[PDB]
């Protein structure tokens, strides 16, 4: 109850923070998916500008 | 009036017999038509009596420019 002596649990808590940093590290953010559509637009526009400079 | 007519024909033939040209004109008709033609030739043009004209002309130099495309 008023328990005692403490040599227990606290060494078994930091092994747990090797688990939770393994699972939650492999998550996906919805926002990152909206960023890859932006750089694809500017690249072909500059490639068309490279084709416009191939005209001009 | 034929006898008056041949009297005119006589005086035309004595006007045909000339050796000094204008007998009644004198310097009056000589200074007039010499100054009249030179006043008209100044409006006409300075051209000689036998000099045939010949010349050449220069055409424009067809130049070019630069324009970088493709």
């Amino acid at each position: 109850d008023t328990s005692t002596w403490f040599i227990t649990i606290t060494s078994m808590i930091m092994t747990l923070f090797i688990l939770f940093q393994l699972k939650i590290s492999n998550y996906s953010y919805p926002a990152s998916p909206e960023s890859i559509e932006l750089k694809t637009q500017k690249h072909s526009t500059p490639w068309e500008m490279k084709w416009t400079k191939i005209y001009l | 009036v034929q006898k008056l007519f041949v009297d005119k024909i006589r005086e035309y033939r004595t006007k045909r017999q000339t050796s000094g040209g204008p007998v009644d004109a004198g310097p009056e008709y000589q200074q007039d038509l010499d100054r009249e033609l030179f006043k008209l030739k100044q409006m006409y043009g300075k051209a000689d009596m036998n000099t045939f004209p010949n010349f050449t002309f220069e055409d424009p130099k067809f130049e070019a420019v630069e324009k970088p495309q493709s």
